[PDB]
């Protein structure tokens, strides 16, 4: 206490909200270039899908694993995770709502396994206990597909190996720029398109070699491809998150200014008025 | 019964006191600022019916 | 005192003081010249008397009125310290005006905000 | 040797001066505090024996 001391943490508080303002305008840029990296993204899936989808369901269908169900024994998660804190609560929303999946799956007796994308989740799962089979880390703000390779190959080795009955992605949805939402959406086997096969008589390919060939890669691609786009999609809705968080973090700082300066005048004051009482009282 | 301020009391009598030169203490308060309010508000009572009876020698009865 | 010759005519009169935390400056300064004991921030004993004996003759009246409007600065930004305190206590409306209200070449600069009447 | 709240001893001392009527200084405390303390906490030493067999008059040798 006394009026220096105060002066001093006024000071510290005042350096704070500048930091965070800092970072609120930081944030605020990465999420439009975060964003705009996201729109890059639909034409190559949308494309690739709309091949599947003849290919899968048009005059002719194929038995491929990936496209029908089978007895859940077990499931895959691929989770993704902020490299960087001062999110708030995006990661532990997402985190939550896995272990209450997890936890269901895991009533019913079937085990699952995790592969995990940033290292936030990584320590998480780490410290919760939970069966950690691949991981990738520090991407940062330069997410590439070339990185998740790795991840997504153990899962699908491990799927075609007949070890996973179904496999899951788990990530942040950017919907707005003042609401992100967790979501766990299936991606094998693949989802039940809204397409419809009578569009697909007007003709057929030239497969070469063979279209058998050709759909096991097709689908590969397409598993790597939504597994990139959800992590440039949790990117932005971490800058967002990041964003809104340090606005209200500024603001929480300048209401205890106020605060301060309460106690600090009332200090100044105090130590006026004895000093001045001190001495008057002193004399004669 | 309402006093409007009694910090406005406490203020003119703070006055009082500097100006016949008393040694104040915490916000320059005197001494006895306690005392000042205290002997007030004491007075605020509610006082049973022997007290009336033997205040009023005896006119009032059983009221308090 | 001119102020109240023009009321005792019947006229509603305006009164400007350019600064009466000087006022209470200049009652402190004499105060200690006299000699009296110190009171809460150093300002003088007889404070809240000496305001209130100037701020309680303008008044209306049956005859007249004056009203005031006063410029008044705050010491260390501080509306606790006891010149602020005891001033705030007589007045009734507060206009604050505003550089930026001013920068974006809007006049009078006003604050609706934190301008403020009761 | 443990002096045990020397912040005593110098409330006591405060309190003697002022009933003496000496010229207090800031928080009211006499202006020779110092001189107080110092001039007691100044006899913790470490003496050389040389002084000790001065002290001693030769009956102690060579111990500091």
């Amino acid at each position: 206490a006394g009026a220096k001391d105060i002066r001093s943490k006024i000071a510290s508080v005042q350096n704070t909200q500048k930091i965070t303002k800092a970072m609120e305008m930081v944030a605020a840029s990465k999420m439009r270039k975060s964003q705009d990296r996201m729109a890059a993204s639909r034409p190559y899936a949308e494309t690739m899908r709309k091949v599947i989808g003849h290919l899968a369901h048009g005059n002719l269908e194929y038995k491929h694993p990936y496209l029908e169900d089978r007895d859940v024994k077990r499931v895959g998660y691929l989770v993704v995770s902020t490299d960087r804190g001062l999110a708030g609560g995006l990661n532990i929303n997402l985190f939550k709502k896995l272990l209450a999946e997890m936890k269901t799956w895991t009533d019913k007796g079937v085990q699952a396994d995790l592969a995990m994308i940033g290292s936030k989740g990584v320590s998480f799962f780490n410290s919760v206990g939970g069966n950690v089979v691949a991981q990738v880390t520090g991407m940062g703000d330069n997410p590439s597909l070339s990185e998740l390779i790795g991840p997504v190959k153990v899962m699908l080795q491990a799927y075609d190996e007949g070890r996973l009955d179904k496999l899951y992605i788990v990530s942040n949805k950017f919907i707005n720029t003042m609401s992100q939402v967790p979501t766990i959406s299936q991606l094998l086997p693949l989802p039940a398109s809204d397409d419809d096969d009578l569009k697909h008589k007007s003709w057929d390919y030239l497969y070469e070699p063979d279209p058998k060939a050709l759909l096991d890669t097709l689908l590969r691609r397409y598993v790597e491809s939504q597994v990139y786009q959800g992590v440039v999609e949790n990117l932005a809705s971490e800058q967002a998150a990041r964003m809104v968080a340090m606005k209200a973090a500024t603001d929480n700082g300048g209401s205890l200014i106020k605060e301060l300066q309460l106690v600090y005048n009332k200090a100044r004051q105090a130590s006026i008025t004895q000093e001045l009482t001190e001495i008057v009282s002193g004399a004669a | 019964i309402i006093y409007d301020d009694l910090s406005k009391q406490a203020v003119a009598y703070r006055q009082i006191s500097l100006l016949l030169r008393r040694p104040p203490g915490r916000e320059a308060f005197p001494g006895d600022v306690f005392y000042l309010h205290s002997r007030l508000l004491e007075r605020a009572a509610r006082v049973n019916a022997e007290y009336v009876e033997a205040f009023t020698k005896g006119e009032v009865k059983g009221k308090t | 005192t001119m102020a109240e010759k023009f009321r005792d005519e019947g006229r509603d009169v305006l009164l400007f003081v350019d600064n009466i935390y000087r006022y209470t400056l200049a009652g402190t300064e004499v105060s200690a010249l006299l000699g009296r004991m110190p009171s809460a921030v150093g300002y003088q004993p007889t404070l809240a008397e000496e305001m209130g004996v100037l701020q309680e003759r303008i008044t209306s009246t049956k005859t007249g009125s004056i009203t005031s409007v006063q410029a008044v600065y705050v010491p260390a930004d501080d509306l606790t310290d006891p010149s602020p305190a005891t001033t705030f206590a007589h007045l009734d409306a507060t206009v604050v005006l505003s550089r930026q209200i001013a920068s974006l070449g809007i006049y009078p600069a006003v604050d609706p905000l934190d301008s403020t009447s009761r």
